[PDB]
């Protein structure tokens, strides 16, 4: 589960404050919503497991 | 429960030179696209946000990062790239773009990050005897391959009829025009583009922002930016041997846990602030208003 | 200085397979007790090394130098990237005291045997002198460090005594080199041991480079152009994945390949240097 | 009808000659006719005269 933190799910950078720094408000959003997404994924998974 | 920062960290380094864009933007007689010219930018002061906010440009484009907040980041392995092009540069200079230019004359990354600035030109001596040429419409086999150039181009056939020189084929592939065609035709090609190259990774920033620093902390929760780099957590010193090239740190599994401070080359480690669930531990209210609060761990 | 001597002794190459070194792992601090794989191309444990006599490559530019000479047979500047033409540029190394500069620039020089390299006076046989470059600014640019020329283990404690190490990478329009120097004991070839090199340059230079040689040619004038017995070990790198483990201050003290036997592979995909008893699916 | 020892004059404009064989098309026409001997840029998209 910490692993997966790191997998960047289709986004630019791993690092949320990485985007932030980087991109623009609504640029950073289309990209953080990509880690979200992933990040869900992942809790999901490991709670049903 | 989270603790909350109480300063604010901004550490860059020593340096305070200023980038060479004039040199690259308007010092001298600007190259072809072919023989574009890639000056390597370091130790040096960059304000990108001069020419955000500066007139004289027909497009200000960035991909990878903003437009904006340029100047708050350090860059490395920072390159410029000037060229002499057509107004019709949207749709042919662009990652992933299959462009003429794109495609055999100067090939640009899916993956590039930095930016593209454009301006015309038509104030110039490019009317008045002027020497304008080396313009190129020709191809020879597939792409370039990203940020490499040719020095060659001698010799080129691309079809049957191998006499090394016959005049039925597309002879003359470099220096296929020159047609400024002064005040006359849709866009006279007086346009100059500068793409500017950022690298952004763990290696030692080579361009700073016009950013001032701040003191250090040794046991406190506080906010910092580090070249860039940003996050929260309390700042402590390091007992861990960290070698001359080496700048971040990692744990087990990510996060740098520790930086190298770019004035001082001291190491400092970097603890999340505590934190904890938090719990309400209650009768019911039927009985009682009175409750007690667990912090966790 | 030009040469062009056909007064040389011709050596075929000799060759060895035992090869567990080689490494220029990543900048980034891992702290410790960390098993953490990597990509990118490296030599393989056990790749089958060449022992050479300035004979020409086609080293893709990427690939490991090894050294067994004494310091007063020390190997002296190579060039990378050299073909017959002005086309190209390299030149990086200089000593510490012969109040030269590393000037990158093209090769106009004597061809094969551009060896101009000599030592000092102080030898009495091998005649002092340096070398003799003539590039030229018109159409040519030069980009250069000028600093890593201390490059020198001093000392006279084990029974060989000293060894060097040098990597090479292309590098995406960069010439990163990586290198270590070690006192050793008695051996006979490369130690059946293992051990990690250092960065010391990025150098962010953009040239494509497809051919390498190396240089020693401190001949006497007690005849023709005679040297010592000099010989040096090359290999190559290949795009390869590993496992690194560091153990305790940030250093590499072992790996393991996953190309190189099913049970190196087993141990790359279960994350351990060791394996229990047990039937493991690794791939496909 | 692109490279021999007929056809010695050809020009292609819009669709590059050497991508004909991997395009498809549809209600080709074939306009023959007989062109003054004067035919310099007599062809052209940008036509003067
Ligand atoms: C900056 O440079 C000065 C010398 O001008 C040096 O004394 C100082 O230690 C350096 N670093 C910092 C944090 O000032
Ligand atoms: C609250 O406590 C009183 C005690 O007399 C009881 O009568 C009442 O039903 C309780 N109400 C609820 C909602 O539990
Ligand atoms: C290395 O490869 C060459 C290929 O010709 C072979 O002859 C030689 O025996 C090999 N050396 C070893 C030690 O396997
Ligand atoms: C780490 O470095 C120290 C010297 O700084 C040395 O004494 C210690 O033995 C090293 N640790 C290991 C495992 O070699």
């Amino acid at each position: 589960l910490v692993k997966q933190l790191s997998s960047n799910f289709g986004a630019i950078s791993s690092v949320l404050n990485d985007i932030l720094s980087r991109l623009d408000k609504p640029e950073a959003e289309v990209q953080i919503d990509r880690l979200i997404t992933g990040r869900l994924q992942s809790l999901q998974t490991y709670v049903t497991q | 429960f989270r603790v909350q920062p109480t300063e604010s960290i901004v550490r860059f380094p020593n340096i305070t030179n200023l980038c060479p864009f004039g040199e690259v933007f308007n010092a001298t007689r600007f190259a072809s696209v072919y023989a574009w010219n890639r000056k390597r930018i370091s130790n040096c002061v960059a304000d990108y946000s001069v020419l955000y906010n500066s007139a004289s440009f027909s497009t200000f484009k960035c991909y990878g990062v903003s437009p904006t907040k340029l100047n708050d980041l350090c860059f490395t392995n920072v390159y410029a790239d000037s060229f002499v092009i057509r107004g019709d540069e949207v749709r042919q200079i662009a990652p992933g773009q299959t462009g003429k230019i794109a495609d055999y004359n100067y090939k640009l990354p899916d993956d590039f990050t930095g930016c593209v600035i454009a301006w015309n030109s038509n104030n110039l001596d490019s009317k008045v005897g002027g020497n304008y040429n080396y313009q190129y419409r020709l191809f020879r086999k597939s792409n370039l391959k990203p940020f490499e150039r040719d020095i060659s181009t001698q010799i080129y056939q691309a079809g049957s009829t191998p006499c090394n020189g016959v005049e039925g084929f597309n002879c003359y592939s470099p220096l296929q025009s020159y047609g400024f065609q002064p005040t006359n035709g849709v866009g006279y090609q007086p346009y100059r583009v500068v793409v500017l190259s950022f690298e952004l990774l763990h290696a030692p920033a080579t361009v700073c922002g016009p950013k001032k620093s701040t003191n250090l902390v040794k046991n406190k929760c506080v906010n910092f930016n580090f070249n860039g780099l940003t996050g929260t957590g309390v700042l402590t010193e390091s007992n861990k041997k960290f070698l001359p090239f080496q700048q971040f740190g990692r744990d087990i599994a990510d996060t740098t846990d520790a930086v190298r401070d770019p004035q001082t080359l001291e190491i400092l480690d970097i603890t999340p602030c505590s934190f904890g669930g938090v719990s309400v531990i209650t009768p019911g209210t039927n009985t009682s208003n009175q409750v007690a609060v667990l912090y966790q761990n | 200085q030009c040469v062009n001597l056909t007064t040389r002794t011709q050596l075929p190459p000799a060759y060895t397979n035992s090869f567990t070194r080689g490494v220029y792992y990543p900048d980034k601090v891992f702290r410790s007790s960390v098993l953490h794989s990597t990509q990118d191309l490296f030599l393989p444990f056990f790749s089958n090394v060449t022992k050479r006599f300035d004979n020409p490559v086609l080293p893709f530019n990427d690939g490991v130098y090894f050294a067994s000479t004494e310091k007063s047979n020390i190997i002296r500047g190579w060039i990378f990237g050299t073909t017959l033409d002005s086309k190209t540029q390299s030149l990086l190394i200089v000593n510490n005291a012969t109040n030269v500069v590393i000037k990158v620039c093209e090769f106009q020089f004597c061809n094969d045997p551009f060896l101009g390299v000599y030592y000092h006076k102080n030898n009495k046989s091998w005649m002092e002198s340096e070398f003799r470059v003539y590039s030229s600014a018109n159409n040519c640019t030069f980009e250069y460090v000028s600093q890593p020329f201390l490059m020198d283990l001093e000392g006279k404690q084990g029974n060989f005594k000293n060894l060097r190490e040098f990597v090479f990478k292309n590098i995406d329009g960069y010439f990163k080199i990586y290198s270590k120097h070690t006192p050793i004991n008695l051996v006979r070839d490369l130690p059946q041991g293992f051990s990690a090199l250092e960065p010391l340059v990025d150098l962010p230079i953009g040239i494509n480079i497809t051919r390498f040689q190396t240089l020693l040619a401190l001949h006497n004038s007690s005849s023709g152009w005679t040297a010592g017995a000099a010989a040096y070990y090359v290999g190559y790198l290949q795009p390869r994945t590993f496992l690194l483990k560091y153990n305790e201050n940030g250093t590499i003290t072992d790996a393991v390949d996953c190309a190189l036997d099913p049970l190196s592979e087993t141990k790359c995909t279960l994350k351990s240097f060791t394996v229990e008893k047990g039937i493991y699916q690794t791939s496909n």
